[PDB]
Formats: structure tokens, C-alpha cells, sequence
């Protein structure tokens, strides 16, 4: 019910996860940008 | 049940290419949206580093529903939180200073005042780069001062770099400066 707040400490901790490494499934091909 | 940690806001976030061959619809590309911080690094983990840009493109980071233009209802009275970065600092402040932007974004790092943020933009050019924050009223002193602050603040500027904020209007003088 509250604001979601996120300190830098947390939001680098997350980067952690395996799900991170997985690509976005509709991420475009740009080159560049995504290659 | 959240799995993934949800954020306050959905993202978009925006490539442009400033090719003045073609039209502005033509030259603006969107990469994703994402509301959540473990889909946020699953996007950052597989783009370019802003320094790794080409000369001439834009990344931007907008509120979803902001198109990312100064002529969107929501920055037409707005203004900028601008960093002006040398071409030299390219490939070792342009990366750290643009991700903690992103960071102060989806975290709303801004407690109540982070509502005003509509979006960040990093211009990668011959000249000189730029990062920036942009919010949505100019004339709101308290909200554009205190996003200055913290901005200031979670970049690690030392006192003596000072920052300027600049309407928009005025952009195409600083109005407030940390």
C-alpha cells in the first residue's frame, strides 16, 4: 500500500539471480545496441 | 507470492539514433518495458554500455505512458537535472554515472518527490556526453532541488562540481544549481 523503495545495496544484490542472465524473450536485434 | 521484487513504476526504456536523414519516429526505437529489478538487469545485462555507443544515439529511461520528447504533456513544463561529462571520461565515469541514474529511477530514490521524475536520457557525442533527469515542473523548487541533491549525492560529486537544472522551455540558463 506503500511507495516501493529500493536503496542501491538491495538493487545490486538482485543483479545475483540466475533469472538476470537470461536474456529478455522478445529483446530486439539492433546492431549496436543488441547485436 | 512475488518471486521477482516489483517496482513502484513500469519502465520503458528508449534507443535513438540522431540521423536528421530520416524522421524522428523512424530514428526512436523501443528496446523494453519491465516493472520488475531482476527484468531490469536481465535487459541491462544483455545491452550495450552507453560507452560503447556510436556518436550521435541516445539511450532513454521514461515513466511508461511518457513519450520520451519534451513535448510530452508531462515535460512540457519541465526541466532537467543536467551532467555534462568530457568525451575522455567516456569509458570511466559515462557507465557508473548512467546505471546509478538508472538506479535512483526504479528504486524512486527521491522519496515523495520522485513522482516529478519522468525519465532519465544519456547523449553519447563527438563534443561530449550528457546525462540527465528529467522532471515534470520546472517551478516546482522543492521537488527539482531535492532530486538535484540526492542526484548529487548518489553520483558522489564532490561540493565543488556543481550541477544545473535547466527548463526545457529555455533549453531549446540554469534555473537551480547544487
Amino acid at each position: 500500500m506503500t511507495r516501493i523503495i529500493y536503496d542501491r545495496k538491495f538493487l545490486m544484490e538482485c543483479r545475483n539471480s540466475p533469472v538476470t542472465k537470461t536474456p529478455p524473450r522478445d529483446l530486439p536485434t539492433i546492431p549496436g545496441v543488441t547485436s | 507470492p512475488h518471486m521477482k521484487h516489483p517496482l513502484q513504476n513500469r519502465w520503458a526504456l528508449w534507443f535513438f539514433k540522431n540521423d536528421k536523414s530520416k524522421t524522428w519516429q523512424a530514428n526512436l526505437r523501443l528496446i523494453s518495458k519491465f516493472d520488475t529489478v531482476e527484468d531490469f538487469w536481465a535487459l541491462y545485462n544483455h545491452i550495450q554500455l552507453s560507452s560503447n555507443l556510436m556518436p550521435g544515439c541516445d539511450y532513454s529511461l521514461f515513466k511508461d505512458g511518457i513519450e520520451p520528447m519534451w513535448e510530452d504533456e508531462k515535460n512540457k513544463r519541465g526541466g532537467r537535472w543536467l551532467i555534462t561529462l568530457n568525451k575522455q571520461q567516456r569509458r570511466s565515469d559515462l557507465d557508473r554515472f548512467w546505471l546509478e541514474t538508472l538506479l535512483c529511477l526504479i528504486g524512486e530514490s527521491f522519496d515523495d518527490y520522485s513522482d516529478d521524475v519522468c525519465g532519465a536520457v544519456v547523449n553519447v557525442r563527438a563534443k561530449g556526453d550528457k546525462i540527465a533527469i528529467w522532471t515534470t515542473e520546472c517551478e516546482n523548487r522543492e521537488a527539482v532541488t531535492h532530486i538535484g541533491r540526492v542526484y548529487k549525492e548518489r553520483l558522489g560529486l564532490p561540493p565543488k562540481i556543481v550541477i544545473g537544472y535547466q527548463s526545457h522551455a529555455d533549453t531549446a540558463k540554469n534555473r537551480f544549481v547544487v
